[PDB]
């Protein structure tokens, strides 16, 4: 949880606006108790004693999903240690032979065991994200569908852009009867149909969001209530088809269960062949920290080295054609008098050549090309070979070098940016910590006590658990305010030391 | 109160009421209110 | 004290205490803490090159056996990736010194059914190990003087 | 160079008014002031 809140500090100070500061922070501290209820349902404490053990291991192992990653990431390791004692062979241990070479004999029993726990610990992987990242990821989009429902008239009074895929795919969940399965706003649908069912009919805002007045009206004058014993049939027609079907298109359309799934048929596959498994030695970039921030570094400016390679094949195909039209003669990589081997015989050869041959040389495609001293064009083609020298080896690589270690600075200054704010204004009123030092450690008081994050979303907690026959006045206020998302009761710009300054002092 | 009745007038033609600041002959800072097009606003807001 | 002792065993252990001019000369050390500054990032950096080195590694143990021969007289080959270990030891050592990469060195594959494959090999060889990764660590040790 | 003066354009943006040149913290005394302020006050597209 400390490393959400930083990640989420980090993205207010550096990507987010003053506007939406308040929205982003009401959303963080949603996300945050969601995931407490999370943490406390999983943690720790024949039909009937079946379930209970089903439960149980799948608390297990939504708890080690991490130690799961992390054991998986180890047998990766050994199994590629393993492989690293293959060899190749024509006869057994035309057609070649791969096999280990061990002297001890027991690397081929180990590699198998290995594999299988390989492959078993994906599995359980695969199986700890479900029970224990998905349900956030549901959360989310719940919540924000019901949002867009209630503030936006998504579907209402306005449509999907026809080219979001997210909207789209969220339309097959409205009329649901479970639509708000994860998000805890129960009440979202009334809320919605009273909103909006004057201008737009209160049958047609029935209709989109599948609930029928006359049956609430019927079960609220009357109640009946036939409960079939539990049972298979029972739970089968209990299953709501549509909204598992859109819940499992949002699953597997989100990135690190794809990337999870990828771990598995990968795990698969290398029991048809043990080398396969070496592409699980990729994980490290995911796994380990450091790692995964060096190549953030990288990563950074992906789009502009991407285009960077672009133009040195533009920059190296316009250098192919004024090789094929004036320098083909220099082209010849064959020794022998006999059999020529010209590369500049056409385009499409000598692009090749280029690109492969020139942009690795040293010093360009003068270092593989053939010498032109003595010849009508030497001074052409020496100017052709020093500028290739320098636009594509010098100028180019240079500019890949250069975005990498800019984008080192980049994010250290990033970094240093959000530490600066944080210690020089209050996340919450904005007012500077120069006016709160006027007291003894005036900042550290008012940032630990007075407007602490923490106690913000402790609040939102407690406001949410509290029944509301139950709340105070402010509670109330807070309450009605929340429930409008006008986040007008957040302090801006005043403090309670700032409103009796005077009597304070 | 007057602003509550009107509100949906104002509402209507928020939009359209530009006010700017300048420094006026009185020597005070002023208020100056004008309306602005819907076709320039169209304009500046399109993306180039 | 036991470095200029062994001196008096070979006198050429007193070598190593040339390498007290890190700790002694000032602006010596401010250079090193540049470099170390970074090292851990520098450390994973290179174990994330030895990594992908591996991986290079097992596609040409798998498919580009036939380019590995490094022996010129024809009765007797010499062979690289005829084993794992072999060819892990031949990429990490001679194809990340190569100034253009393992295709700098392996056979030319002109005209070979698999020539475009084995261009694209050697390309993104060239262009992952010798131009990224050493430019992250060149960026490392910039980044940490900045 | 280049990615410094777009961090310059942007701090000078956020922290004064491009008019009047009064810094953030006057205007927040108030709740959004700054925000009111270059959104209605001392609006560029409004001078426009
Ligand atoms: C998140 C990133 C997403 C992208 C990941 C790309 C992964 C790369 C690979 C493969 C594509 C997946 C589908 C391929 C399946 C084809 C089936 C196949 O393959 O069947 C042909 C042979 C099988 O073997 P066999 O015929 O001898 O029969 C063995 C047993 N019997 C004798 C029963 C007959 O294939 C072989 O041998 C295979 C030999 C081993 C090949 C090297 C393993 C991959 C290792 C490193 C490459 C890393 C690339 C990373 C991508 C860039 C990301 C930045
Ligand atoms: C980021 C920058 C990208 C760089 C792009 C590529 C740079 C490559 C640079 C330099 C090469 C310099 C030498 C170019 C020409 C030398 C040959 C020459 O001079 O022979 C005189 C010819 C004789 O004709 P012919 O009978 O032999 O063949 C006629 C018909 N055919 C051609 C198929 C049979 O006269 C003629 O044809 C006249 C034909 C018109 C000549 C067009 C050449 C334009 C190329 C580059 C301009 C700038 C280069 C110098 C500055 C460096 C770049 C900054
Ligand atoms: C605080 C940081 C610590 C990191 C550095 C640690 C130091 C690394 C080195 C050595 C440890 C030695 C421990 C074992 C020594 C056993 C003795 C031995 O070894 O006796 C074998 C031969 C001696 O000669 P002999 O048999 O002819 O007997 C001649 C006399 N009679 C004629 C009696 C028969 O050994 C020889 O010859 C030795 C020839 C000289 C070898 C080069 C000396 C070192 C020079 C440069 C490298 C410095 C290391 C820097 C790397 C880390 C830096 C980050
Ligand atoms: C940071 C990133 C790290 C980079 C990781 C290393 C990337 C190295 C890249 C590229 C090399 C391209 C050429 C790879 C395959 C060419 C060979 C081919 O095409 O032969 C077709 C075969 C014919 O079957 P066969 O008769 O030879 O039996 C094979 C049974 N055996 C294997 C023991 C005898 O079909 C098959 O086996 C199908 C087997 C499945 C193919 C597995 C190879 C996948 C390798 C890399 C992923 C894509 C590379 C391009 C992306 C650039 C990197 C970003
Ligand atoms: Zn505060
Ligand atoms: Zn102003």
């Amino acid at each position: 949880v400390k490393e959400s809140k930083r990640q989420f500090i980090f993205d207010v100070v550096n990507e987010g606006g003053e506007s939406e500061k308040m929205e982003m922070f009401v959303s963080f501290c949603e996300d945050t108790i969601f995931e407490m209820q999370i943490a406390a349902q999983i943690s720790e404490p024949f039909w009937g004693e079946l379930e209970v053990q089903r439960v149980k291991f799948l608390n297990y192992l939504s708890r080690n999903f991490y130690t799961l990653r992390f054991l998986a990431l180890f047998l990766a390791f050994a199994i590629n240690f393993i492989l690293l004692f293959y060899k190749v062979s024509d006869s057994p241990p035309n057609m070649v032979y791969y096999f280990l070479e061990e002297s001890t004999g027991y690397m081929e029993p180990a590699l198998r065991c290995l594999s299988l726990l390989h492959t078993l610990v994906a599995f359980l992987c695969i199986i700890g994200y479900n029970c224990l990242k998905v349900p956030l990821v549901i959360f989310k989009r719940e919540k924000e569908l019901a949002r867009k429902l209630e503030f936006d008239g998504l579907y209402i009074t306005e449509q999907p852009e026809d080219d979001d895929v997210k909207g789209q795919w969220d339309r097959l969940v409205l009329n649901t009867p479970s639509f708000p399965s994860n998000y805890w706003d129960k009440f979202v649908k009334r809320k919605v149909l009273d909103k909006h069912g004057d201008i737009f009919g209160r049958e047609r805002i029935a209709e989109l969001l599948g609930m029928d007045l006359a049956s609430l009206e019927i079960t609220a004058h009357n109640e009946r209530k036939p409960d079939p014993p539990p049972g298979l049939l029972t739970w089968i027609m209990s299953i709501d088809v549509k909204y598992q079907i859109w819940k499992f298109g949002v699953i597997f359309t989100d990135n690190s269960f794809l990337y999870l799934g990828w771990y598995m048929v990968m795990s698969l596959l290398g029991h048809y062949n043990n080398f396969f498994f070496a592409a699980h030695l990729l994980d490290i970039a995911m796994g380990v920290k450091t790692l995964r921030t060096i190549l953030s570094s990288v990563t950074h400016n992906g789009k502009q080295l991407v285009m960077t390679v672009g133009l040195l094949a533009v920059v190296v195909y316009l250098y192919t054609v004024v090789a094929f039209n004036f320098f083909r003669k220099f082209y010849n990589k064959s020794e022998d008098e006999d059999e020529p081997d010209m590369k500049c015989d056409d385009m499409m050869t000598c692009y090749l050549f280029h690109m492969y041959v020139g942009v690795r040389a040293g010093g360009g495609i003068g270092d593989e090309i053939e010498d032109p001293a003595g010849d009508e064009y030497e001074l052409y083609r020496v100017v052709f070979d020093i500028t290739f020298f320098f636009f594509v080896i010098v100028i180019l690589l240079a500019i890949i070098q250069g975005l990498i270690i800019d984008a080192f600075g980049e994010l250290r200054d990033q970094q240093e940016q959000v530490k600066e704010d944080m210690e020089t204004k209050c996340f919450i009123c904005g007012i500077g910590s120069d006016y709160f030092d006027t007291t003894p450690h005036g900042f550290e008081t008012h940032t630990l006590e007075e407007h602490n994050l923490a106690n913000y979303m402790f609040f939102l907690m407690y406001l949410i658990n509290k029944d509301e026959t139950e709340h105070t006045g402010q509670e109330s206020y807070v309450w009605k305010m929340y429930q409008e998302r006008c986040w007008d009761f957040f302090p801006a710009g005043d403090c309670f030391r700032k409103q009796y300054e005077d009597q304070l002092s | 109160n007057f602003l509550e009745l009107a509100e949906s007038i104002l509402e209507y033609f928020r939009p359209y009421l530009g006010r700017i600041e300048i420094m006026g002959a009185s020597r005070r800072i002023e208020r100056i209110y004008f309306e602005i097009s819907e076709t320039n606003r169209a304009q500046w807001e399109m993306p180039q």
